[PDB]
């Protein structure tokens, strides 16, 4: 796994990156990242990417809507602890 | 999907 951190501008700021579960396997995987928004500016985040933990909170069984409670609750930090095939 |  590897670490991406993107920093809010505002709390209330997303990240631009859609979430999604999946039937067959485990896990909180990127299904896009939207065109000038926080991750993409960044550049490091591809779709299939996935989101293993944020801000230290376990995903790797999680779910995406946990994953959006977690990145709303920050001020600001959102890291990012993923993962890639 | 969940938009973050």
């Amino acid at each position: 796994s590897f670490h991406v951190i993107l920093n809010k501008s505002s709390p209330e700021e997303q990240l631009g990156i859609k979430l999604v579960r999946r039937v067959d396997e485990p896990g909180v995987f990127i299904f896009n990242v939207l065109n000038g928004g926080v991750a993409d500016r960044h550049g490091q985040l591809e779709e299939n990417d996935r989101v293993l933990a944020i801000n230290g909170h376990d995903l790797r069984f999680g779910s995406p809507e946990s994953a959006a409670h977690l990145i709303q609750a920050s001020e600001r930090r959102v890291h990012l602890v993923v993962s890639r095939q | 999907v969940t938009l973050v």
